[PDB]
DNA sequence: ATGCCTATAGGGCGAATTGGGTACCGCTGA
DNA sequence: TCAGCGGTACCCAATTCGCCCTATAGGCAT
């Protein structure tokens, strides 16, 4: 977990686990010095902070690491319990988890060395945070860089406009681009949004993230499937611009060609 | 039924101060109708027995048509003596209890009306023990005290950080910053307008984004108005005027497929104003100098005449480079080099060594320490026609920008509308945009006064804190008409007692207020109290609160004692529960109060729960129904810095108190 | 003799930043050295066993000679990771109450020392409590709290209405009034230069009405000299200068008279500058137009080639005499009056009254207030020949303009000396007209700490208020080093506190101070409590830690908190800690007449009170303190002196003797 | 070996920003 | 009245600070 996205998605990941819906993201100096996620999930016990301090052991693994302070308020009525480092006292927080960092590196200067300027790895940062709101459009996702917040995701109630999120998190282009694509052959079911190929453009082309169970999964034959599908619209061999929601393996891949291919065509 | 009143009015260059008087009750009240229609229906509401006039009262008109009219003296009406003699008449020290205190217009009325209130009846007259400011405009009554503590523009510093400005302000144009700086202290409260707001600001939460960077390209369109009027408008004004114009076409496709009849009012409010910005187009060059004073102003095309002048200057440095190339040739001298100066004009330069090879044709005029530099009749005579041709097409430039000011001055009216317009759509556009960012509720206003808050937050205190905000609910409704709001220091007494304040201020702004979901009563008078004085505003509070009006009490009882304090927060929770039944908010730390709710009716316990573990403590932010347990000053005092050693005693000085209590 | 003394330093672009802690006694200071040498001094002087220094740290100079050095890293510095640290050790919930909140620089060194200091000893550091700020700067400290509470420059509101300021502040030049604001915000304690002050305040009591005058002709030069500097100087700038050297002599004059060594040493600083005098009165008109772009500047004589672009110009002037003439004859309006524009070029501007009295003939140019300006034909062709030539004439009078900064350069440093030394003079007469006016006395300064006033007042609001103040003295030493100030609410028990801290301040400024008589010692540090919890006792656990036996500390309601047994109980301990452990002058204004038994308890303490008489609901406060404490609770009788209902006032009453009858 | 990928640091450009310049505001003795 | 006349608020506009970006190398699994 050197790269500070990386930290930011197993944090995020405790989040889905807490199952909030609410997810606050802050960062300073580039997201070295501060990664607090405030949560209104399941809020673990106090003897559950005490044990994660000590997926607890991966909250462990970064309190070693860095100061991680984290303070949960369990469903419970009780003082919230804020562990720092390695102090557990009480804490004021709403039901829930959160999740507080202090200089990621506090035992590491080859982490330090290892980490890349100050906004190339926040833009890391932001395309972690930008994947998993794809994939769990419920969970609403404030992104803050240096204290100041960047990004606006708004949690999408089933039904709701997920397609106004998807242009938040993609940018404006791409959801023009993006044609609504749900293909079910059988008991494969695909849902999401694939980019027009004649006036997609490089970024919306880059932008291919691809969830399989609502998780990011990138196969080189599946670009190449919907690659080969962009150049059969037309001669141009654009980079594929897809994101879609599959629950299923190689049979499949053959129905992702198929199933794009006709939605596109 | 009809009552014997008596009354005073008078006028100074601003606007018209009002008072009365009934001999049979002893009610006193004052007001500043600003305009003639709202003064002439103050009259005919009131219709005074008897009613003053200055003799040099200007609009005669409102008065000439009453009944028990009396010509007075001007220097009755002087603030100075009406000040002084009011003061004595109430035995106060200052009129800031009444908040009559900075309203010197009414208040020379009511001067000369007390005046002639004690020679008109020359008896004792303490039934007369107070008097009252009314300006029950659609905009909420509120004391300076609510909007230096409530930190609507200005924090407690001084500075515009923290405030519910910077939060709300993050305005693209800064006329719609200015627009929302006076909602702000001008909340209106006509409810169907407020509803307009409501339902513009819902319908653009999603074209948001998208309008916001068209309103940046405007600029302050509404200060250049100011400018354009005055005929002292920069071309670069002019410039952002233009950008303006151009955005307009734009603005009116974009709010056309918005679904909200008060947008689509906005928008036609809006105007397409396409003919004004063909002319500026055709007229001004894309981006021209500072000043009009250097030229260089109104683009070819518009004017052939400045064209013709122009085609003089433009017709200049081929004319010297041939000069220059036949006088090298001519002389036989290749340093020779014709160039301009500022100072000077233009001349004819050559090295030393060759300066005195040169023709009889050439007369000196700059002597250099490296050259001779010349002028000749032919550079003398086409130097006149470069330096008339400038000041006449320049002199043209000023007179067609003048001339400008006649062709926009016939839309002037509808431009202000239009910028009025303009900075309106941003103010709500910002709204919108903060309500999508912060995810902001809509208050529905119900008949009967009263907040219902679903856990709501502190609009500003959320903002900038580093960890979230504890969501709080609010039952206020005239059966449970006040709260009792005990507890620790950082407790969130005073947050949950102006998140309430911030609240109805950002309801009656029709804008989206920071809650889960809010049911909101008529405030007409939103009151706060701080310290720095602390009677004076109290008094004001309880002489202007009625059964609608908010009250925001905060530690009253800050005094010279443990009883006289308590006695008078006692009094007044009682007296506001008793007789007035205001919306009252009593965020104090006297624990003796909370024997209010058995006492009174419409009273209710509440406290910001706070549980101290080891020698630490954690306060739930949360308000919950009942009273403080404890003192909390020991606890906040390490937190605050102080040596626990200090402590150590404080906490043994309190052990032997509390075996005495 | 010799210490175990850890350490740490750093620097950003700004200045330099220093950290100790000795793990013997468990004192943690922090400073700021600006400069290198006091940098070097500093490390010199503690002398710590083990030293901290920043990999990137620039001047290694001063590290270089240093012993038991400590390379770190960058992050560790981080001011971020320093707060959080920082109120964990301490328990504090920020380091607004060790005053040092406001020092990031040197809390990079404090906040890369702790996480060392932690980690070197690795042992408990409950002897470790606190940090503290000490100043490089030993000559004053005043905190915010000082300027917003003693009213120095802005009032509690934040106005600049009713202060020490505006008092002071009847000073007839405005570079006066800020050499006045920056002497307040900046008390000097060199006893040596605050009595080169008193001695000149003294000598121009007398010669004050003389001077005064001559100062306001000057105006504002130390700004004119600002515009100078920049080559952005206006014609009626250079004319205030030209105003302002004429004066030089005159100043000279009325100086020299003055028996005052610093008075003869500032009127030598002053200069004359009778060369530059006589440079501006030859150069420029005697009243030119407000800016240079409309020419019309220079005065003819001065330079001969100006006089040849103008010798057109010499034809203009009288044309523009035969213009306004022939024009004011015709239309029958004498205050016709032609002038140029730089714009429109030349008008006539008539008076609003005879405007509409004007001809067909006449076009609009200009509309002002109070006037029409117009154009003619003959004028607007009579402008465009002068522009031209008159522009070469005025090319070069911009020229000639810009050649009087290369003549005023060469003393433009001694122009801002004199400039400054102009300025400080209008303070000090300003300062001798307030003394004189006010009757202020000279304190005389001592070695030891302690201010003995004899019958002192409160120098704003003795000017404020509509009664004469009732004077009273104040006797302080190490011997009498704290007094228990009780009284009533809005009784003026806060007004002996504050007029105790102006007094002091007023004797840092060289000023002569508001009493019939002051003889004061060593007051560095100025620390004030004024309320408005989370705010209130944050100042008092900033003025705890950092007050000295020297610091003078004005708490004023402290202890207003969640109970009387809470605000009690720290009121107690922090009036026992300041007479008990620090023994600083302190002025603690109380409602807890329950402290009143300190004085009995406590070495130092003193019991005083501002004694009120109440009849009836009405009352009157003598506001004149007498040794002892209050009787009881005013807060009913001033209630209605405030204009609350006599129905609160009667129930206030009626429920007070219900409390009462209990205690 | 190696060859397509990838972050990077200096450079370029735009957005805030406070000093600097202008139009405006009383206004002040004469 | 009155003509400057110095002040004063406030709107620019070059400057400063932060943000972006594209050639410039490296880079590491194959
Ligand atoms: N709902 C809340 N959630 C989180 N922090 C809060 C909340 N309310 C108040 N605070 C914190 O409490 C402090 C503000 O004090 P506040 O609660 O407004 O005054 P108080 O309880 O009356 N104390 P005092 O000013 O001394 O009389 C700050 O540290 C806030 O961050
Ligand atoms: N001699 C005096 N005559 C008249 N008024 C005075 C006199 N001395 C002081 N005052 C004023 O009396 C008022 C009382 O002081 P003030 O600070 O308002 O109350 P306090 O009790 O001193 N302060 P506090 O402890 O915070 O309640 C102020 O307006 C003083 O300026």
């Amino acid at each position: 977990v050197e790269r500070p996205a990386s930290v930011v998605k197993e944090l995020v990941e405790n989040s889905l686990d807490a199952g909030a819906t609410r997810i606050d993201i802050d960062i300073e100096r580039g997201g070295a010095k501060l990664i607090r996620i405030r949560d209104n999930g399941s809020g673990i016990k106090k003897d559950e902070l005490a044990l994660a301090l000590a997926r607890g052991e991966a909250l462990a693994s970064i309190s070693s690491v860095s100061r991680l302070t984290l303070t949960s308020r369990t469903a419970e009525q009780q003082e919230a319990w804020q562990a720092y480092a390695v102090t557990v006292k009480p804490a004021a927080h709403p039901v829930g988890t959160t999740l507080e960092v202090l200089d990621l590196f506090y035992n590491t200067p080859a982490r330090r060395k290892f980490l890349r300027t100050e906004k190339t790895e926040f833009n890391h940062i932001d395309e972690i945070i930008r994947r998993i709101a794809l994939a769990r459009f419920d969970v609403t996702i404030n992104l803050s860089h240096n204290g100041k917040i960047v990004r606006q995701y708004r949690a999408v109630p089933e039904g709701g406009q997920k397609e106004r999120r998807l242009g938040a998190i993609l940018g404006t282009a791409f959801l023009e681009q993006a044609l609504a694509i749900e293909w079910q052959h059988g008991d494969l079911t695909l849902r999401g949004w694939v980019a027009d190929p004649n006036h997609t453009t490089p970024a919306l082309a880059e932008i291919q993230y691809f969830y399989v169970n609502g998780r990011m999964m990138r196969d080189r034959l599946i670009n190449h499937a919907i690659r080969q599908a962009y150049e059969d619209k037309l001669g141009a061999d654009q980079q594929p611009a897809f994101v879609l929601y599959l629950e299923i393996s190689r049979l499949v891949h053959d129905f992702i060609y198929q199933g794009v291919l006709s939605v596109l065509q | 039924r009809q009552d014997n009143l008596l009354a005073a009015i008078w006028q100074d260059s601003k606007g018209f101060g009002y008072a009365t008087l009934d001999i049979s009750s002893g009610r006193f009240r004052l007001s500043e109708p600003a305009d003639r229609e709202t003064m002439a229906a103050e009259l005919q509401r009131t219709n005074p027995a008897e009613l003053l006039y200055a003799e040099d009262f200007a609009e005669m008109s409102l008065i000439e048509g009453r009944r028990g009219l009396r010509r007075r003296p001007l220097w009755e009406f002087e603030i100075d003596t009406a000040r002084q003699q009011l003061n004595l008449q109430f035995g106060t020290r200052d009129l800031v209890g009444f908040g009559v205190e900075n309203a010197p217009r009414g208040l020379s009325a009511a001067g000369a009306l007390l005046q002639y209130a004690k020679c008109t009846q020359r008896t004792t007259l303490p039934h007369i023990r107070s008097i009252t400011m009314e300006r029950e405009q659609d905009s909420i009554i509120m004391d300076a005290a609510t909007r230096r503590n409530l930190e609507i523009t200005q924090n407690l510093a001084g500075g515009a950080e923290n405030t519910l400005a910077s939060v709300l302000d993050s305005t693209v144009t800064p006329m719609g910053s200015r627009m929302l700086k006076r909602w702000l202290h001008m909340p209106v409260r006509d409810t169907r307008v407020l509803l307009e707001r409501q339902q513009t600001i819902g319908a653009l939460q999603d074209f948001t984004a998208g309008l916001q960077p068209v309103l940046r390209q405007v600029g302050d369109l509404e200060r250049i108005l100011a400018r354009l009027a005055l005929r002292t408008a920069r071309p670069r004004d002019l410039a952002r005027m233009r950008h303006a114009f151009q955005q307009l076409p734009e603005l009116r496709a974009q709010l056309e497929t918005v679904d909200s009849a008060p947008v689509q009012a906005l928008r036609e409010k809006m105007g397409e104003f396409a003919e004004l910005r063909d002319l500026l187009e055709r007229a001004i060059i894309d981006t021209p100098p500072v000043l009009v004073r250097d030229g260089g102003v109104i683009a070819s095309g518009y004017n052939e005449e400045l064209d013709e002048w122009r085609a003089l200057a433009d017709g200049a440095t081929d004319y010297l480079e041939r000069l220059e190339v036949r006088e090298r040739e001519r002389t036989g001298l290749d340093t020779l080099k014709v160039g301009f100066n500022a100072v000077h004009g233009y001349y004819i330069q050559i090295s030393r060594g060759q300066s005195h090879l040169a023709p009889i044709n050439y007369m000196r005029r700059q002597t250099l320490k490296n050259a001779e530099r010349y002028i000749i009749p032919e550079l003398k005579e086409y130097e006149d026609k470069v330096l008339t041709s400038k000041g006449k097409a320049l002199a043209l430039e000023k007179q067609l920008y003048e001339e400008l000011f006649d062709l926009l001055l016939p839309h002037l009216e509808a431009l202000q509308q239009s910028a009025s317009a303009l900075a309106e759509l941003d103010v709500l556009v910002n709204l919108a945009e903060r309500a999508y960012t912060l995810n902001y509720t809509s208050p529905t206003f119900i008949d009967k006064p009263g907040i219902r808050i679903t856990e709501g937050r502190h609009p500003v205190v959320e903002q900038v804190l580093n960890e979230p905000f504890i969501a709080n609910p609010l039952n206020l409704s005239p059966q449970r008409r006040m709260l009792i709001i005990t507890g620790p220091n950082m407790g969130g007494k005073s947050t949950y007692m102006r998140q309430t304040a911030l609240i109805a201020l950002m309801a009656y702004i029709g804008s989206y207020v920071p809650a889960q979901k809010v049911e909101i009563g008529p405030i007409d008078r939103i009151f706060t109290r701080v310290g720095a004085v602390e009677m004076t505003e109290t008094a004001n509070i309880l002489h202007n609160a009625t059964e609608y009006s908010l009250v925001l009490m905060d530690e009253i009882g800050r005094g010279t004692s443990t009883y006289d304090g308590l006695s008078l927060a006692w009094a007044v929770a009682e007296n506001l529960a008793n007789k007035i039944k205001a919306l009252t908010l009593f965020a104090t730390h006297y624990f003796e109060l909370t024997q209010l709710p058995e006492k009174m009716e419409g009273v209710a316990n509440v406290h910001l729960d706070a549980l101290e573990h080891g020698d630490t403590i954690a306060f739930m932010h949360s308000v919950q129904d009942g009273a403080a347990s404890k003192s909390y000053g020991l606890a906040v005092a390490a937190l605050a810095g102080v040596p626990k050693e200090v402590i150590k005693r404080a906490r043994q000085k309190l052990r032997e108190l509390e075996s005495i209590s």
